[PDB]
RNA sequence: AUCGAGAGGU
DNA sequence: CACTCTACCGATAAGCAGACATACCTCTCGACCCTGT
């Protein structure tokens, strides 16, 4: 989140909304110092975030790997689920489907 | 393969294969039910009820071939939790109906102690299943040896070739499926025969205890 | 001489020897001997040589082959007629020559011995045949010398070509899955058989050394050249760090090149120079195989002494059934098979089997962990598990996890059965708000109407699951649950957290301007209950949790599990047909697991998916989905079909771990396991149940 | 010298051998005792550093 | 049957308003001593050849100590569990601990975020709250001194609000002394009062190497920006296992421990008795010898040591009787190492100090470890460095609390900041080049970590350190023989400790080197001494399996009979064994030929022909000639 | 005679 | 015919301490403290 210090003591500034003013301020509690930068009070936060299946007979360029990701999925360009298969890449790296 | 997933309640295929398996256990039963009603599919259940099932229309009914006095049924009452009031209401009713009052009473959630003590106040057996217990059907697998039951005079005839009682028998516990499935009072072995392609002729007589 | 059928395997125990095999191969390897040669070993046979083989020739008279010799220390009279030998009185017709053949040729000659005359006759026929064959060799020496272990530098290229070619899966190894390493120790082992093949061609090492076992061909390739893999990822006995950041970092202070896949490639060998490194590793791995080793002493004495202190008194009486000295109850009804086959067995009346048993199943599991195999750890593990489960259990993993079969298509259309088993993944899944999350903002709104929150939760654009503004829904619909449910004390704002509203206008974007990123997809959920902005904080912090945790019901998903996850497995060892397939197509088989809603009564690891998955027909109901373990088989089906899965699976690991067959004694313990009225294990609750159930009265027992 | 780490070769080791007189590989032909007769079989030969334990066979048995 | 012992007198003065204390036992070749007197008084009186050293005579017995490895106590531990940083020490009174954690004591439930807390003498204080008591004066002055410059969003937001709350709990943290006040309170309000005033406190057990607070402050920034890195994952957990991170401790601070505990139990019962004779005689009456000395043999004997931490368990494993039955079990008895309790198993770090091979199997395995050939454990260098180090440029840390540190690195001496130099890699220069004319100590090690901007110099006791050979004064002054010290001296080859050779680039042998001479800034001296003194002598070591070696150099080579002793009659052992014709193998290791001790190798020389003799020598039996046994081979 | 501990071949 | 209010059985976790080092067998090396008549 945003981090503020006061300008006369160099100390953590609260936020407070003045309901006369109709608008955000940012008062230290320690002493007595307010103002608005922004107005972006936030509590902002990082909120933290597999191969499942896979295939044995897909064919590939030259050896016949036979290894790849299938999976249904909808596609930006056409709407509907349709096969995905995340080929290993042997010779392209576009996915084809079925 | 676009898979036509079923807009519909799941409440209602819920229902339909409750009652498909409840009539084909009947059927294995020995119990007289038209075929055409079991022969009922999901598409003729869904455009007699629709997609919104009804918990009113739950009547089933059964008769015995040589018996005067043995006609056991199913009655879906459950949808939520309920007391012992509603079984003794409900008993109730079958009584001032009519004498075939033994019936199988499934419940849609967990069942209560309370109720347990209570089938004792009624003059007869109850059979308490799941609502999710009759949605996939036994005795239709390939893993499932089929289990045939004797008469009280042919197995009589144990004492005669092992000269062995019921107690020394291997036993089975009368809470699994194929036991809670045909009904089985104590006294009448299970002359089990393996028809598992790997298993031989391993007949082991498991009667019930 | 009545021992020697053995109880445990079946065949003879008086198995063949080193010396006896190898100068028994010496001496088949030269067919025709000398006159004093061939006299001198004679003497050591029981009767005389009357008729020589070879009369007259150009250059030699009379000479006399080694068949006749056997002949001679064969018995008087027998007739063996198995398929590939046939003997008439001493006469032996044919005798065929292979690479590891004749050990079994000769074990099916002394079994026919024994079976056909007596146990007399074999032990005669042993100590006829055995100085014999010492003074065959005796005369002959065998000894390996350094021309043996030759490296064939034009080989050892090869060699080293196709550890460079090998090397580049090997980025990929501990990364993605356990199937990219069970796919390079196949590929591990097609190296090492190469290996083999390219070192059996000496004279020496193909007559000392066995070819059939793999353990004496990884242990003949690992002292001449590719050393095999010492560093993996499936023992817990070691720390990962050790192979996370230490191997890395020693690689790159001592190696020039990168070489990140370096962990078990390692070029050198035993009879070449090995480096440093190398040698850490191996020391790394010999310590591995030595604490696997203490514990696979330790661990497995305690489990033969809990299934030892229950199995002494199954004894089987005159009447031929299986009877207890207690209750004077019956296990079963007769020992033995009585399919079409007949045999007169060992096994009498008054012979105890509980005791057999219990030693015939601890002698497999103690060889399966003294040895450090992983592959034969997997197979020790499953009799492991079958051996400790209990009639009281709570939220076992094993329970919970149901295997998912499928239903094959009718059309045919290739991928088709793959279509399906995607498909029922994504109703089975459990996507969740939080994974869909990327950022957190809170934003100020000028300005009776008081609402200044605009979380902007910013999710990003995985439309590959699809999930639609329908995620208000699911946030609607927990909100509504939430707030109508009373009873619960001490809840949150639920009658001010009603106005969250979810809406993509692409017209949001109110971040900072510091990034310039510019992302769309936000959310506006909103609660207000007063304005001074300390309510505004805390309500923020508390409501936050319900989103990202509980919303698990908003993308394609059902609660109640954790996954699923399509797992490849052969249908021989479930199911017996006429039609079977060879088990090698890419037939993929879900594997649901259930998540601690396995709380409920017994199993319904079952009863829970079977109801999830009721939108998809392509389930089939007969082959049913079962659940891996031994005690949910006992309420899904009767008993039986929990007898056919223990004995099925005791049977298979058996034969993986040893080559005895013993259907006879699984059958026996799976029928003492059901006495008590529920699949019980062999320990103190198992115990106190069966001295509960059947009365035993034998505070001894308990007291060791 | 066969310091751990940086032993003579095998290449240096059998062309020492060879120098000596005896064969490449270090096996030789031998005589059997008993009749006098050739042996087939080549047996490898050489001097090792055998040791001896102290665990007796005299006091083992009781 | 008696204690080879020494008779301890110290100077005591009482005065009311040289005594013998008791007796240590000498280590044989001590400089305690008689035997290491002066040139050899004579082999005659009895001595052998092979003994060297290294154990008491208890009663009768011969006993070793296997010593024993702990961890250092010099070093922040950062630990990712309880997300805790550590300044452990050995006074109880000393440790400090700031832990991150979702408090649910005061605090709101796992929806809040964690917050970061002290622990000092017991006591649960809020970090700013003492930064401020500390003299840290306004909120973004101390953000200075927990410089965390990374930005990782979440976790900084998170602490800061969660301090704050924590330090207005107290009325005035910010301005004036009422935060100190509200830790006086704090500290007195426990279970077992220091009973010292808050002020002399905060000098006397926070911090004892730093003199003035607010210097004490910004080290309390130094370790919060440690717990604050890592969880940010920058910088990472430490290992117990890892040697870096672990000193052996041999007889001295062992020997120190027992006494320090009998000690005190001989003062406490002077005083007691002496009350008796202060309320209503020689000095000597009062103090007991008997307690020194019968508690440090009742050590010695039932073997039972103090624990290190805990005041009243007594460790086992510190002594064993030293075994003699060929002269290499003496050898390998005195070389041992231990770890009491992935510690069973090799380490990286374990790389020219102990040996990989070798182990006990059993019990033990992994846990007791053998010494290397070339590794020389380190002792307490009495000079002290700091007044050079600041000759080389170092500037002192600054005592004000508002000053910038542009782009200084700190420098900290056996854990404490001392210092902060500018360009930190010319300073490491300068450093290590005097250590090699000789103008500091030898044992120093000097790591420059550029990650963290940090030069760590540590000169404290138990370093496992060994000798490694260096690039250009071996290019010019080897060419233009050696005593060891002469050699160490130019410059030509010095001792190496395990931090600062991570830093090193070294060449594993001189061939290697001369390929590419630039890369490599010291070179092995030989790969062979990596081994202990067991397995250094095999042949083709690294040509067999490793549990086969480890046998060989665990039990076969303790088992083996040869060689036992040059003066047998002033030695009476339980059992002994001698070979009537011993012999030296014909093979040479390199370390056999620089250790020059023949006592090495204990057998003879057999000429095996491998072949199958009638089968007598299946399964591993052996079959030897009757003539070659009395004609007298391997006769004892 | 007894106890405990340590070091071992399996 | 709806309401409230506390006695009673569950299920719950939920906290509390323990409990455990396969087995046959060999060898050597030390083993309670304070006080009164
Ligand atoms: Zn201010």
């Amino acid at each position: 989140s945003t981090m503020k210090f006061c300008r006369e003591c160099n100390n953590i500034l609260y936020p407070k909304e003045d309901k006369e003013q109709k608008i955000l301020l940012y008062a230290c509690r320690n002493c007595d110092h307010q103002e608005v930068a922004d107005n972006s009070c936030v509590y902002r936060n990082e909120v933290h975030h597999p191969t499942l299946p896979r295939t044995k007979a897909v064919r590939c360029s030259k050896c016949q790997h036979r290894e790849a990701v299938f999976f249904q999925a909808t596609a930006r360009g056409e709407e509907g689920m349709t096969l995905f298969f995340v080929c290993c890449n042997p010779n392209c790296g576009h996915r084809w489907r079925e | 393969l676009s898979k036509y997933v079923d807009l519909s309640s799941e409440e209602s295929h819920r229902y339909y294969l409750a009652r498909r398996n409840g009539l084909q256990m009947l059927r294995d039963r020995g119990y007289e039910v038209s075929d055409e009603d079991i022969n009922l599919s999901l598409h003729d259940f869904r455009t007699v009820y629709g997609e919104r099932p009804d918990v009113d229309r739950l009547r089933i009914s059964a008769l015995h071939r040589s018996d005067s006095t043995k006609k056991v049924k199913i009655v879906f009452f459950g949808t939520s939790m309920v007391k012992v009031n509603a079984i003794r209401s409900v008993v109730a009713d079958i009584l001032s109906q009519e004498t075939i009052t033994g019936l199988i009473l499934v419940l849609q959630n967990h069942v209560t102690n309370q109720a347990l003590k209570a089938i004792e106040l009624f003059s007869f057996k109850v059979e308490i299943f799941q609502i999710t217990d009759l949605l996939v059907n036994i005795t239709k697998h390939s893993l499932k040896p089929q289990h045939q039951v004797l008469n009280d005079e042919e197995k009589t005839t144990l004492l005669k070739k092992f000269s062995i009682e019921e107690k020394q028998l291997p036993r089975i516990s009368k809470k699994d499926a194929i036991v809670r499935y045909y009904g089985l009072e104590k006294g009448q072995v299970v002359k089990v025969n393996y028809r598992g392609e790997l298993t031989e002729s391993h007949v082991a007589f498991r009667c019930v205890w | 001489e009545k021992q020697l059928l053995s109880s445990h395997t079946g065949q003879l125990i008086l198995q063949m020897g080193s010396d006896s095999l190898l100068s028994l191969r010496v001496m088949l390897e030269r067919v025709f001997l000398d006159k004093a040669t061939a006299q001198q070993l004679a003497m050591y046979g029981s009767l005389s040589l009357p008729p020589p083989a070879l009369r007259k020739s150009s250059k030699s008279g009379p000479a006399w082959t080694v068949f006749q010799i056997l002949q001679l220390a064969f018995p008087e009279r027998l007739s063996c007629k198995g398929d590939r030998f046939l003997v008439d009185g001493s006469d032996l017709l044919k005798f065929d020559f292979g690479v590891d053949a004749m050990g079994s040729i000769i074990n099916e000659i002394v079994t026919s011995i024994f079976l056909e005359k007596g146990p007399k006759e074999t032990l005669g026929f042993f100590d006829s045949l055995q100085p014999l064959l010492m003074e065959s060799l005796f005369a002959e020496g065998f000894s390996l010398s350094l021309e043996d272990l030759s490296m064939s530098r034009a080989d050892m290229d090869v060699i080293h070509n196709l550890i460079i070619r090998e090397i580049s899966p090997m980025v990929s190894r501990l990364r993605l899955s356990y199937r990219d390493e069970l796919q390079l120790e196949n590929s591990i082992h097609k190296v090492k058989e190469v290996a083999a093949n390219f070192m059996l061609k000496s004279y020496s090492i193909r007559n000392l050394i066995d070819i059939k076992s793999n353990s004496a061909i990884t242990k003949l390739v690992q002292q001449t050249g590719f050393l095999g893999l010492q560093l993996s990822d499936k023992k817990k006995f070691y720390t990962k760090t050790l192979v996370e950041d230490m191997a890395i970092f020693c690689k790159r202070k001592y190696g020039r090149i990168s070489s990140s896949g370096d962990f078990g490639i390692v070029k050198g060998c035993f009879f070449h120079g090995l480096d440093p490194y190398e040698e850490m590793a191996h020391s790394i791995a010999a310590r591995e195989v030595i604490v696997r080793s203490s514990r696979g002493l330790a661990e497995p004495g305690t489990l033969f002494k809990n299934l030892m202190a229950v199995l002494r008194d199954i004894v089987i009486t005159n009447d031929g059934t299986v009877r207890n000295t207690c209750s004077n109850s019956v296990i079963q009804f007769k020992y033995g098979v009585d399919s079409e086959r007949g045999h007169q067995g060992l096994f009498e009346a008054g012979e105890p089997v509980g005791v057999l048993a219990a030693t015939a199943m601890s002698n497999p599991a103690y060889k399966a962990v003294l040895d450090s195999s992983p592959n034969s750890n997997s197979s020790w593990e499953l009799m492991k598990e079958v051996l400790l489960c209990k009639v009281n259990f709570q939220n076992t993993t094993n329970d919970r996890r149901v295997i998912l079969y499928l239903n094959e298509c009718h059309c045919g259309k290739r991928f088709c059965q793959e279509n399906a088993a995607c498909t029922v993944r994504n109703k089975l899944n459990k996507v969740s708000l939080k994974d869909t999350a990327v950022e957190f903002l809170v934003e100020y709104r000028k300005q009776g109407i008081d609402s200044c929150l605009h979380g902007h939760i910013h999710l990003n654009k995985t439309l590959l699951q699809d999930w639609n503004i329908s995620m208000q829904d699911i946030h609607q619909k927990c909100e509504d649950v939430i707030n109508s449910l009373g009873q619960k004390k001490k809840k949150k704002a639920t009658d001010d957290f009603k106005r969250t509203s979810l809406s993509v206008s692409e017209c949001c974007s109110f971040r900072d301007p510091c990034g310039s990123k510019g992302s769309d997809m936000p959310c506006l959920t909103f609660s207000y209950n007063a304005t001074d902005p300390d309510l505004e904080r805390t309500l923020d912090v508390l409501c936050n949790t319900v989103y990202p945790v509980l919303l698990e019901i908003v993308i394609k998903g059902d609660s109640r599990i954790c996954s699923a996850n399509i797992i490849w497995n052969s249908s021989d060892m479930t199911t017996w047909i006429r039609n079977r397939h060879a088990s090698r197509r890419g037939e993929w088989v879900l594997d649901v697991t259930v998540e601690k809603s396995a709380v409920k009564q017994s199993g319904d690891a079952w009863r829970v998916v079977i109801d999830s998955c009721l939108s998809v027909l392509h389930l089939i109901d007969t082959k049913r989905s079962i659940p891996y373990s031994v005690k949910q088989v006992q309420e899904l089906l009767g008993l039986s079909c929990a007898f056919e899965q223990a004995v099925q699976r005791l049977s298979a690991s058996v034969r993986m771990v040893s080559k005895g067959v013993l259907k006879e004694h699984i059958i026996l313990l799976a029928n003492n396991m059901t006495c008590s009225g529920t699949m019980l294990g062999f320990n103190s609750g198992g115990y106190k149940a069966l001295t509960r159930s059947l009365n035993i009265k034998a505070p001894f027992t308990e007291a060791t | 010298h066969a310091t751990p780490f940086s032993t003579p070769g095998v290449t240096e080791i059998t062309e020492q051998l060879h120098r000596a007189g005896f064969s490449r590989w270090g096996n030789e032909r031998v005589y059997n005792g008993r009749s006098g007769e050739m042996m087939r079989s080549m047996i490898f030969m050489g001097p090792t550093f055998y040791q001896r334990l102290v665990h007796m066979s005299e006091d083992k048995v009781k | 049957n008696m204690t080879y012992s020494a008779r301890i007198k110290v100077n005591v003065q009482v005065e009311v308003f040289d005594i013998l204390i008791g007796s240590i036992p000498v280590m044989v070749k001590s400089i305690l001593c008689k035997t290491s007197e002066k040139g050899k008084e004579n082999c005659k009186k009895g001595d052998c050849a092979f003994d060297q050293g290294g154990y008491f005579v208890i009663k009768g017995a011969e006993k070793v100590f296997i010593a024993q490895e702990q961890m250092c106590t010099k070093r922040l531990w950062i630990s990712n569990s309880p997300w805790t940083v550590s300044f452990r020490s050995e006074n109880k009174r000393n440790r400090f601990i700031v832990r991150l954690s979702e408090n649910e004591k005061a605090e709101d439930y796992k929806r809040r975020e964690k917050v970061l807390t002290v622990y000092f003498l017991s006591t649960e204080i809020p970090v700013w709250l003492l930064f401020f008591a500390l003299g840290v004066s306004s909120d973004k002055e101390a953000m200075d001194l927990i410089a965390f410059d990374g930005d990782d969003a979440s976790i900084t937001n998170s602490l800061i609000a969660s301090i704050h709350v924590a330090d207005a709990v107290c009325e005035a943290f910010r301005c004036g002394n009422n935060a100190l006040t509200y830790v006086e309170q704090q500290i007195k309000s426990t279970k077992f009062p220091p009973a010292e005033s808050v002020d002399e406190c905060l000098h006397l057990y926070l911090f004892p190497g730093l003199q003035s607070l607010k210097k004490k402050a910004r080290f309390l920034g130094y370790m919060v920006k440690c717990l604050l890195n890592s969880y940010a994952g920058k910088r990472k957990c430490e290992n117990r296992d890892s040697f870096r991170n672990k000193r052996i401790e041999l007889a001295g601070e062992l020997l120190e421990r027992e006494i320090r505990v009998h000690l005190a139990h001989a003062r406490r019962k002077m005083t007691r008795a002496m009350q008796k004779h202060l309320s209503g005689k020689p000095i000597e009456h009062y103090l007991d010898a008997s307690v020194i000395t019968n508690g440090l043999s009742r050590a010695f004997s039932t073997g039972a040591w103090s624990h290190p931490f805990r005041k009243m368990e007594r460790v086992s494993g510190v002594v064993a009787n030293l075994g003699r039955a060929n002269p290499l079990q003496t050898l390998i008895d005195l070389r041992r190492t231990r770890q009491q309790v992935d510690a069973r198993y090799p380490h990286p770090s374990h790389w020219g100090r102990v040996c990989f091979l070798s182990t006990p199997d059993g019990e033990n395995c992994g846990l007791v470890k053998n010494m290397s050939l070339l590794g020389l454990v380190s002792t307490q260098s009495l000079e002290s460095v700091v007044e050079k180090l600041f000759a080389c440029g170092m500037e002192e840390l600054m005592d004000d609390t508002c000053t910038p540190l542009f782009g200084k690195h700190k420098v900290l001496l056996n854990g404490d900041w001392v210092g902060l130099c500018a360009d930190s890699e010319s300073f490491v220069a300068e450093l290590k080049s005097r250590r090699r004319q000789s103008e500091l100590p030898r044992e120093m090690e000097i790591k420059r970590d550029k990650d963290d901007n940090e030069v760590r110099i540590f000169t404290d006791a138990g370093r496992l350190l060994r000798p490694l050979l260096v690039v250009e004064n071996l290019q010019k002054l080897k060419q233009e023989q050696y005593p060891f010290d002469h050699l160490l001296d130019h410059g030509i080859l010095e001792l190496i400790g395990i931090e600062e050779e991570e830093d090193c680039n070294t060449a594993w042998g001189i061939k290697q080197l001369l390929k590419e001479p630039k890369i490599y800034t010291h070179c092995e001296l030989d790969l062979s001494f990596l081994l202990g003194v067991s397995c250094a002598v095999v042949p083709f070591a690294n040509h067999d399996h490793g549990r086969r070696v480890l046998y060989q150099s665990q039990k076969h080579c303790q088992q083996a009979i040869g060689f036992s002793s040059t003066n047998p009659n002033i030695r009476c052992d339980t059992l002994s064994q001698q070979l009537f014709y011993p012999q030296k193998p014909l093979f040479k290791t390199l370390a056999s030929e620089c250790l020059k001790k023949e006592v090495l190798f204990n057998g003879q020389n057999a000429i095996v022909a491998v072949n199958v003799h009638l089968g007598y020598n299946q399964e591993d039996s052996i079959v030897m000639n009757k003539a070659s046994l009395e004609r007298g081979m391997f006769r004892s």
